[PDB]
């Protein structure tokens, strides 16, 4: 979720 | 080659935008010196290394075309190597940061190999283009855990390795060993996956608040 957001 | 020059400029335009914020750099000088403040500085630095490396990764040619789960598996799987590499770059472009690291409560089991890597890569005097290409090569590794379509990643990595090697012939002609020496620093770099896994289990280290980004990228 954090990683997807930044990507 | 015309397509290779385009590739390289795209890598450099993205790499050149990466910078550690001046505010963190000032902290190296200005903060109180204690095991806990020292550890915090290193935490903020590490967190920013991941921030920057995500921004760099999403600009790599082809990365947005990858399967979404595979994107995540790349980011998580290549994080330790990429961050460590970036921290070596930062350190080697400092005496004070070294003292903070030596006094942050981290065991010498981990500090010793870190400084040996930093010195080794420092002695190679790598150019900005070598850092950028190696970084991209580390991130786009097809051997990370859980990747479903490895061949798709390999097709993104191979032209970067070609550019990097070819560059080495261009700038260091008649010495095949410069490129092989770059690849030997990559051998040291990969040993950090195990150093990292062991540090995360260690007492001092795991009894801290890591930031949310670090927690997530390291699978804590
Ligand atoms: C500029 O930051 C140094 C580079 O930092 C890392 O990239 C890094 C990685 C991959 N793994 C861990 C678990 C930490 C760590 O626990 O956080 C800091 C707050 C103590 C840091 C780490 C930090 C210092 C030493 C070592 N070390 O193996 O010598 C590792």
């Amino acid at each position: 979720a954090l990683l997807r957001y930044l990507l | 080659t015309p397509d290779q020059q385009t590739l390289l400029h795209f890598i450099m335009d993205s790499y050149n935008k990466q910078r550690m914020p001046q505010e963190i750099t000032n902290k190296i000088l200005k903060e109180e010196f204690s095991a806990e403040e020292n550890f915090l500085i290193l935490t903020e630095m590490a967190t920013n290394h991941v921030q920057v490396l995500v921004e760099f990764t999403k600009k790599l040619p082809g990365f947005q075309t990858l399967d979404h789960e595979d994107q995540i598996a790349l980011l998580k799987g290549s994080a330790v190597e990429a961050m460590f590499l970036r921290s070596a770059e930062i350190f080697n472009k400092s005496d004070l940061l070294e003292e903070r690291i030596r006094n942050s409560g981290i065991s010498d089991e981990y500090i010793t190999p870190m400084f040996s890597f930093y010195k080794s890569i420092g002695e190679l005097k790598m150019t900005q283009e070598e850092y950028a290409l190696l970084t991209a090569i580390v991130i786009l590794s097809p051997d990370r855990q859980y990747i479903k379509d490895r061949e798709a990643v390999e097709k993104l990595q191979e032209p970067l390795l070609d550019v990097l090697q070819k560059l080495c012939k261009i700038h260091q002609p008649e010495n095949p060993q410069h490129f092989a020496c770059l690849l030997g620093r990559l051998t040291e770099l990969r040993t950090f996956n195990h150093h990292h896994a062991e540090m995360l289990m260690s007492w001092r280290v795991n009894d801290h608040k890591f930031t949310p980004l670090l927690c997530e990228i390291w699978d804590v």
